[PDB]
């Protein structure tokens, strides 16, 4: 109070000093039910992957993509991300993603990074230097390597110019390795542009085959349809909390409600836009939002020249949430209730007043309206005064403010 | 309570403090008004069980002791007819049940005790004699009331019945009080509605801005919203200051109407409503007060020939307490504001000089008792 | 062939419950008492947004197409109820130019006595379909009794739409305009009446 | 930068002048009341119950004060009393009398 | 009459609404003051000749 009034002395009365507001005890978060996972079993446990010149492509869209299972997938001999952290991906959103995927010798994984050179990058699938996305690979010798050699796995060794970023090129047309006219048939100076790894079980751990996926991320003019999977909490009731429902952030005492929403409706508004109720997105109860308990704090006091005992009103706040006494004005604290209901020394509210009284303490009570009088009226009778008194009564009225003037240019601009 | 805004609000210093002092000023004025109208009495008078009030049937305007909170019947009609970010709606200092005690006590004094319960200790007086004094107040000789006491009581009870029907059959009499609540509900709803407005900012959802942007961009956007919300509050509080000064002008008028029109018989023409004033009763209503003024209104009249004096022994005579009138055949003296003819006499008149000065004087016999 | 809309074509403007309030908003609406085209056909412009309705007790009216061309050159909506449910696709299509019976591709999805109606608009890139099915007993013209259309789907597909046509018992088409409106909710959060603020001085 | 300071200062000064105007409107009303109290309670004797002090007003004396006025109202208050039997009239022989 | 300006003025919300409204409040009260002073008498007493 002293700190509020900018004074070391305070006169008898009541002063509002501050705001009381129950804290958000924890956070509740809710999202749509566990649904619509992207088809990544068909991207990492699938039976085969392509010859890299004709690398597999699939549109990923309209689904949540869990990257946590992928960064947890310890069987990945390679798992890397560029432009972004792998841990951040379960928060991100994109229009599309693509599962750009194939087989290569493990040695050429050196080329499978942003902006790199070499046969696979330059002639099969060009990674740009700006690549915002991830590379994944794992050894596949037990599937893709074969006795006498698996020749079915092909890569473009020869091309006249490099591929553009994430371009694809099937073209089997004969690489004319000189002035010799090849006319699209194999021979001297006329090589198949595609060449075979011929994977044999004798190959060293890098020369062996690896299955590969590159995750091409894409945000465009069309809204996001690939997102990292959101996480719902348990839902506490009847206690003040921070909350979110989908995108509807708020804070309050969430409760059950009687409200009969139409099935498509997600949340309510009150008389003047304020969000008053919500559908839960995982089991479709309608919850009320009710305001988190708040009100002014006021200090009730005798004159500081007279005592330093003080009492506090929490304006309109019920005592349950905060000596202690309940009132229609809110909870009163430090004061002592009494039945004997005197005139007001200090006003509180709702008929309640407080005073400093006898070892003296702040008492609080319903106020007197003055002494009662049953007048002895009867149409038979009158009273007439036998004696009288002059009285003198002070009355005080202000007539002038202090005549004040300001040079607005001096006040504003010095 | 979103912390980035809570930091940035400290840029503006005193504004977001001094509005609570301004609104505290408004708050105290409400209980100051309510006190200065209703607390104009030192003791809570209460009425005896009897109803010997000369047939005046005050049962409708007195408290019903069975009523859930002790309103009169007519106070209950009035109570029935009159009809969350950062908001607080404080209690009045006095409850509706307390106001009913004040409107009881004032009325109990006004019924039992003349004006005296305003001017000193309340002195009991028979109610017919109080009306007889109030008739004397408007210039009618007190016998005229007593000689019509039953008829006046029957008129008064009829008028009270017509008040009940007037108040019940249309709300349009209470328009002022409903208007005052409507203005406040309108102002608060618009003050709340302005939170949805955008003020040249990217959004009016505060935490949305914090989610979309660079900290620096968000500070610009949030300073816009602070600027808008601030100007909204300064607008609203400006309205509430002006409105409270208006309602306090009404309160000082009401406080005057209590002291002059209930506790007395303030003669001021067309202060206590239409007609010559007799008395008035307060009744409490939500946020306000309702006066039942009781007033004498003349209603049937006749023409007479008149002379400003009469001449007798060559001395001019003037009417002592009234005016001279005739139907051509004789002359009578009468009281100014009600027909009550009397014989012209030396004591019903006074002498002033010889007749020859007075324009329109007439020759007639003064009977000398 | 003109006819008139009277009171038709109002829909829940957002997914919001409102408790018996006389709420107001500005959105694309069919203007009250505006004209509409009537039919038992050409390709049609989409303009700002399309209202469609029919007395379709039989579901022989069966589909719609939308886009800029609404054919081949760009990803374009095909919609057909296959009598199991509403089917949607968005290909740069080369399908039949007039499907009837005698008596790159990028996405797909699956959902007188009576009247059936729809309202189509795209905002930001998201595409809305509002809908209604109702009993009636009316012979001809649109029913002047009041009712509201309700959302089916809200699709992220992002396509530019400027033309459309219907595939296949009386039917009607009208166009939306940006209008301020009043909407009467009840104690159940349904819309139950509305006012076009630009209609006339009493409406204002 | 200074345009922000000007904006803030100027908005504050407009707020201050608005406060002084509304306050001055009260003090004008208070002055009209006081001037009336002077004209009625000092240059005369107001019959208006409890306008000049409490109880029946005799006169009042103004006394000057900082920024205002103090009235000393002088009033007559009846202070001791008796009950009595009373009647609205007295009948003499046949005829009624009133005081 | 600029549409570009008008759109921005609508983003500031109910200020423009309530400023027209408050001045209407002032304006109606001028007729009310005039009836409160002059229209006290319901019969037009014509002058005697
Ligand atoms: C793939 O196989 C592993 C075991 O090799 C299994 O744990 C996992 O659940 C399977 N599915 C996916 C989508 O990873
Ligand atoms: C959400 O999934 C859980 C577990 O499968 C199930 O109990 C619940 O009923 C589902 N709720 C909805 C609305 O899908
Ligand atoms: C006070 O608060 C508790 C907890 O909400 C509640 O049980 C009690 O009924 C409340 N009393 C009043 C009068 O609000
Ligand atoms: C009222 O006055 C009448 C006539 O003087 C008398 O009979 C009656 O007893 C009186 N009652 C009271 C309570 O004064
Ligand atoms: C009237 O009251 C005063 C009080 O001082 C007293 O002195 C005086 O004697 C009283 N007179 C009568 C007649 O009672
Ligand atoms: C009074 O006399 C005038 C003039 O003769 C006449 O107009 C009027 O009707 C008469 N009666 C009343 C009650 O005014
Ligand atoms: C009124 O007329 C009647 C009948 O002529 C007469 O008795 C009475 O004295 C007249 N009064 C006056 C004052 O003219
Ligand atoms: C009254 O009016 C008549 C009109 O002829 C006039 O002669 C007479 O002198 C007037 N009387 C008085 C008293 O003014
Ligand atoms: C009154 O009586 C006197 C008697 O001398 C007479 O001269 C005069 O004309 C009379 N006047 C009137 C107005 O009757
Ligand atoms: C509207 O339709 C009517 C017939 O329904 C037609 O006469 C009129 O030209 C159309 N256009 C306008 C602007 O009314
Ligand atoms: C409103 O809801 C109640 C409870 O579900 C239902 O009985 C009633 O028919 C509904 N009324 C309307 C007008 O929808
Ligand atoms: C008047 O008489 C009644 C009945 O005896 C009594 O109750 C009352 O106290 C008396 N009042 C005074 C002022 O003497």
């Amino acid at each position: 109070t002293k700190c509020t009034l900018k004074s070391f002395t305070v006169e008898k009365g009541i002063y509002q000093t501050s705001n009381f507001r129950v804290q958000p005890t924890e956070s509740i978060v809710r999202f749509p039910n566990i649904t619509n996972l992207c088809p990544f079993g068909e991207v990492f446990n699938a039976t085969r992957f392509a010859s890299v010149y004709a690398w597999n492509r699939k549109r990923i869209s309209n689904c949540v993509a869990d990257y946590s299972v992928l960064y947890n997938s310890a069987s990945f001999s390679t798992f890397k991300c560029y432009g972004v952290s792998p841990t951040k991906l379960n928060d991100l959103c994109f229009t599309n993603v693509y599962a750009d995927s194939f087989v290569i010798r493990g040695d050429e994984v050196r080329q499978i990074a942003p902006g790199q050179t070499g046969n696979i990058a330059d002639y099969n699938y060009k990674l740009p230097d700006d690549f915002t996305g991830c590379v994944i690979a794992w050894n596949s010798n037990n599937l893709d390597s074969k006795v006498g050699g698996n020749y079915n796995y092909l890569y473009r060794l020869f091309r006249k110019s490099n591929l553009k970023p994430f371009e694809r090129d099937i073209s089997t047309e004969i690489y004319q390795a000189g002035s010799t006219p090849c006319n699209g048939v194999k021979g001297f100076n006329c090589y198949f542009p595609l060449q075979s790894y011929g994977f044999q079980p004798t190959y060293g751990v890098g020369y062996q085959p690896y299955r590969v996926v590159v995750l091409s991320f894409e945000l465009l003019h069309a809204p996001a349809t690939v997102c990292g999977p959101k996480k719902s909490t348990n839902l506490v009731k009847n206690k003040c909390v921070n909350f979110n429902f989908n995108g509807l952030t708020g804070t309050g005492v969430l409760t059950e409600s009687n409200k009969k929403f139409l099935p498509f409706q997600q949340f309510g508004r009150d008389i003047a836009d304020t969000t008053d109720a919500v559908r839960d997105p995982q089991t479709l109860e309608i919850l009320d939002i009710t305001p988190c308990s708040f009100g002014g704090v006021s200090v009730i006091t005798p004159g500081t020249n007279t005592s330093n005992q003080v009492a506090v009103l929490y304006q309109g706040v019920n005592c349950t949430e905060v000596n202690v006494f309940q009132t229609r004005a809110g909870c009163l604290i430090g004061a002592e209730h009494v039945n004997n209901s005197y005139e007001c020394d200090i006003p509180i509210g709702a008929g309640i007043c407080a005073s400093y009284q006898t070892s003296q303490s702040i008492i609080a009570y319903t106020m007197s309206l003055g002494v009662e009088n049953s007048v002895a009226y009867s149409n038979n009778s009158i009273a007439i005064p036998t004696n009288f008194t002059i009285s003198v009564t002070t009355e005080i009225l202000p007539v002038s403010m202090t005549k004040t003037s300001v040079d607005c240019t001096m006040y504003i601009c010095g | 309570d979103s912390t980035e805004c809570s930091n940035l609000l400290l840029q503006y210093g005193s504004f977001c403090t001094q509005l609570n002092r301004a609104l505290t000023g408004i708050a105290v004025e409400q209980d100051k008004n309510t006190q200065e109208v209703f607390a104009q009495v030192k003791q809570i008078y209460k009425t005896p069980p009897i109803k010997d009030f000369g047939g005046f049937n005050f049962s409708q305007i007195l408290p019903d002791p069975s009523k859930p909170s002790k309103r009169s019947f007519i106070e209950d009609l009035l109570f029935n007819k009159v009809t969350f970010n950062g908001l607080t709606v404080l209690p009045p200092l006095l409850t509706d049940e307390m106001i009913a005690q004040y409107t009881s006590a004032l009325l109990a004094g006004t019924i039992t005790s003349g004006w005296t319960f305003g001017a000193g200790a309340a002195l009991q007086i028979p109610f017919a004699m109080q009306m007889a004094y109030r008739f004397n107040g408007i210039g009618v000789t007190q016998n005229v009331l007593y000689e019509n006491q039953k008829l006046i009581a029957n008129q008064f009870n009829s008028a009270i019945g017509k008040i009940q029907d007037s108040l019940s059959s249309t709300a349009s009499a209470l328009g002022k009080l409903q208007d005052v609540v409507n203005q406040n509900a309108q102002a608060l709803n618009t003050l709340v509605k302005q939170l949805s407005s955008n003020f040249g900012a990217i959004s009016s959802v505060l935490n949305d801005i914090l989610s979309r942007l660079d900290k620096v961009e968000a500070e610009v956007q949030i300073d816009r919203l602070i600027t808008g919300r601030l100007q909204s509050l300064q607008t609203y509080v400006t309205q509430q200051l002006i409105r409270a000064a208006e309602i306090r002008a009404s309160a000082n008028l009401a406080a005057t109407k209590m002291s002059e029109c209930v506790l007395g018989q303030s003669k001021r023409v067309d202060f206590c409503g239409k007609g010559y004033h007799l008395m008035s009763f307060p009744q409490s209503a939500p946020h306000g007060v309702v006066f039942l003024h009781v007033t004498y209104v003349p209603a049937q009249e006749k023409n007479f020939t008149t002379a400003p004096a009469i001449c007798h022994d060559g001395k001019a005579h003037f009417p002592r307490e009234g005016v001279f009138v005739s139907n051509g055949t004789h002359w009578f003296v009468t009281q100014r504001n009600f027909y009550e003819p009397q014989i012209i006499t030396t004591d019903n008149t006074f002498v002033s000089g010889n007749c020859d000065v007075v324009i329109g004087i007439v020759n007639n016999t003064v009977y000398d008792p | 062939a003109y006819t008139n809309s009277f009171t038709r074509g109002v829909y829940y403007p957002d997914k919001v419950f409102r408790s018996s309030v006389l709420h107001s908003t500005q959105d694309l609406f069919l203007p009250f008492f505006s004209n509409v085209t009537w039919f038992h056909n050409p390709v049609l412009p989409f303009n700002d947004g399309v209202y469609f309705a029919s007395t379709e007790k039989s579901n022989i009216i069966r589909g719609w197409i939308f886009g800029t061309t609404l054919d081949s050159k760009t990803q374009s909506l095909l919609i057909v109820n296959n009598a199991t449910n509403v089917v949607i696709k968005v290909c740069e299509f080369q399908f039949c130019n007039d499907p009837f019976l005698g008596v790159n591709c990028t996405f797909e999805y699956v959902s007188f006595k009576n009247l059936r109606e729809f309202v189509f608009k795209n905002i930001d890139g998201y595409f809305k379909i509002y809908s209604k099915h109702t009993p009636i007993n009316l012979v001809r013209g649109l029913p002047q009794g009041f009712s509201a259309l309700e959302p089916l789907v809200d699709l992220p597909i992002g396509i530019n739409i400027t033309r459309f046509q219907t595939l296949l018992a009386a039917y009607y088409v009208g166009y939306l305009q940006p209008r301020t409106f009043l909407l009467k909710y009840n104690e159940n959060g349904t819309i139950t009446d509305a006012v076009d603020c630009a209609l006339d001085p009493l409406s204002e």
